[PDB]
């Protein structure tokens, strides 16, 4: 009973520390897409709130030159694309890795060229996450996103502290044990 | 024949452009004999039906090239005995196939201009449609009766056992 | 540059506007044939409806 | 007797379908054309009949003298391949809208 | 720039949205042209029969 505790309790810790860090990566690479889309659509943004199809998602960076001209490329001169860089390099959801980014915003015409575009971000290996149509939800969404990922922190803190006790209680007999 | 299409986008008129493209080259160089296209000013739609035309083209351009291709072959085999000349043969109209592209003009009784971009793309499917499906069927016939006469002269041929 | 970014600023206006044309267009078309076909429609019934009374 | 209504038919067939075929040709150059370059329209587009062994010049120049008319900014350089999605590049892309007819 | 960009493509798309209204609002409105012009031929017709019931009285 003992040590089928002390391995269920340590394996389904080390399968939720994994699940919640990739919802937190995945959470803040969301934050920072929705803050620098806010930064974007701040050139005059008198009104206060369909034809146009929206997208935005995380690149690696210096795939930036090959993914714009494959963009202009395939979509030919009727989509576009700003860019900005994502300051504190973050890590990756999936490859784990420490890599600078690059947040992107992508604006097309119809169904044809969102397919398109949808497809072009999938083989670059980007992600997109869904983003906020009116600043009212782009306000509301950043919110509970950021409220979210504060949780998540304070819940990984938790299960770590927890992993690290039951570890240090664990390698005090482990010796005796074995 | 290679002929090369550019799209050559106007610069602001058509002199601008096509000068440039044809009279100055040519004065530059004789690197390529250059002709004027000429296209019909059609009916442009949305860009969501415009790229899906831009793919639908795509694919047609290959298929058609090979129902043409198919036909060329089908050509080469049944005029097998006076195959000499099968370009003079082919031509669609004029002296040569050389001949008619550089001097190519739009069909509007072919295709109807005022009808949609995937409209005259239908047209012109069904059309080649039909003619593959026929050059299957007649050649295959053409050819199942070249067999028989074929199948009797082997039969003539061999041993008398055996013939 | 400056002038791609203009380029292309001219080209997805234009194509938005030109598709707003032609779904305007469109919808004018497809009005008129609503505007015949109620007409048919109602005067054909009330028509009917007077024929059986008178 | 079939012979000659079957060398007869092939005869007119063939002048058909190469007609459909350019005609597809030449609304591909249409397409490509309008979507590289925004409404109102301008395509006084140029056949160009290759001469011997000029094709390296010949395409240099029309790239030198399309780098104003396109954007050098993108492609010409290089690409990688996107083959995952619904449709991928299959011919190469050059500072206008290029056509082949291979009679 | 980066910005002007967008805020163009903002308006071109409200110029659009505000179209297309404009259009579906005359369709509404010829629809009601409609039905107004078809009520009143059907009121010519009902006094023309009613002028006739009367004389056929």
């Amino acid at each position: 009973a003992n040590f089928e505790k002390i391995e269920n309790e340590l394996k389904e810790i080390n399968t939720n520390q994994e699940a919640l860090k990739r919802n937190f990566l995945e959470l803040t690479e969301l934050k920072f897409i929705l803050r620098k889309t806010q930064q974007f659509f701040d050139e005059m943004a008198d009104p206060d709130l369909l034809r146009l199809g929206f997208v935005a998602g995380v690149i690696n960076r210096e795939r930036i030159p090959t993914f714009e001209r494959m963009l202009w490329r395939v979509c030919r001169g009727n989509v576009f694309l700003r860019q900005a860089e994502i300051e504190n390099p973050l890590e990756d959801p999936v490859t784990g890795d420490y890599v600078h980014k690059s947040v992107f915003i992508i604006f097309f015409q119809g169904d044809q060229l969102k397919n398109r575009v949808k497809k072009i971000c999938e083989g670059f290996r980007a992600s997109l996450y869904p983003c906020p149509e009116t600043p009212q939800e782009r306000k509301e969404m950043a919110s509970g996103v950021n409220t979210r990922i504060d949780d998540l922190q304070m819940v990984l803190n938790q299960t770590e502290d927890h992993r690290q006790r039951v570890l240090q209680a664990a390698a005090k007999n482990i010796r005796v044990w074995f | 024949t290679e002929f090369w299409l550019i799209s050559a986008p106007g610069e602001k008129t058509c002199q601008q452009t096509w000068e440039k493209l044809h009279a100055a080259t040519t004065k530059n160089n004789n690197l390529a004999v250059s002709s004027k296209f000429n296209i019909p000013d059609l009916k442009v739609g949305t860009l969501d039906v415009l790229v899906g035309l831009s793919d639908e083209l795509a694919k047609l351009d290959a298929f058609v090239e090979g129902v043409v291709k198919k036909v060329a072959q089908y050509m080469a085999d049944v005029l097998e005995d006076s195959k000499d000349k099968v370009q003079e043969n082919l031509l669609a109209s004029g002296v040569d196939l050389v001949t008619y592209i550089t001097r190519f003009q739009w069909d509007m009784a072919k295709y109807p201009i005022k009808q949609s971009l995937k409209n005259i793309s239908e047209i012109i499917a069904k059309g080649v449609t039909q003619i593959d499906n026929d050059l299957k069927s007649r050649a295959s016939a053409y050819n199942n009766l070249k067999g028989n006469l074929q199948n009797l002269e082997r039969k003539n041929a061999g041993s008398l056992l055996t013939r | 540059s400056d002038a791609d970014v203009q380029k292309q600023i001219k080209h997805m206006m234009a194509f938005i506007e030109q598709e707003a044309n032609e779904k305007a267009e469109e919808i004018d078309a497809k009005a008129e044939e609503e505007f015949n076909i109620e007409k048919g429609r109602l005067v054909q019934t009330q028509r009917l409806k007077i024929m059986e009374y008178y | 007797k079939q012979f000659g209504p079957l060398v007869r038919w092939l005869k007119v067939n063939f002048s058909e379908a190469f007609i459909a075929w350019i005609h597809i040709k030449a609304l591909r150059v249409f397409v490509e054309s309008v979507l590289r370059y925004g409404l109102p329209v301008n395509f006084q587009a140029m056949l160009l009949q290759p001469n011997k062994k000029s094709v390296k010049k010949l395409r240099e120049v029309l790239h030198e003298l399309y780098k104003h008319l396109d954007s050098s900014a993108a492609a010409i350089i290089d690409a990688p391949m996107d083959i995952p999605g619904l449709n991928l590049s299959q011919q190469e892309y050059y500072p206008y809208v290029y056509y082949k007819i291979d009679c | 720039s980066q910005s002007q960009g967008i805020q163009q493509l903002l308006q071109a798309e409200k110029r659009a949205a505000e179209k297309v209204a404009d259009a579906r609002k005359r369709k509404a409105r010829r629809l009601k042209q409609a039905k107004e012009e078809a009520q009143m031929e059907v009121e010519q017709y009902r006094r023309e029969r009613e002028q006739e019931f009367q004389s056929k009285q």
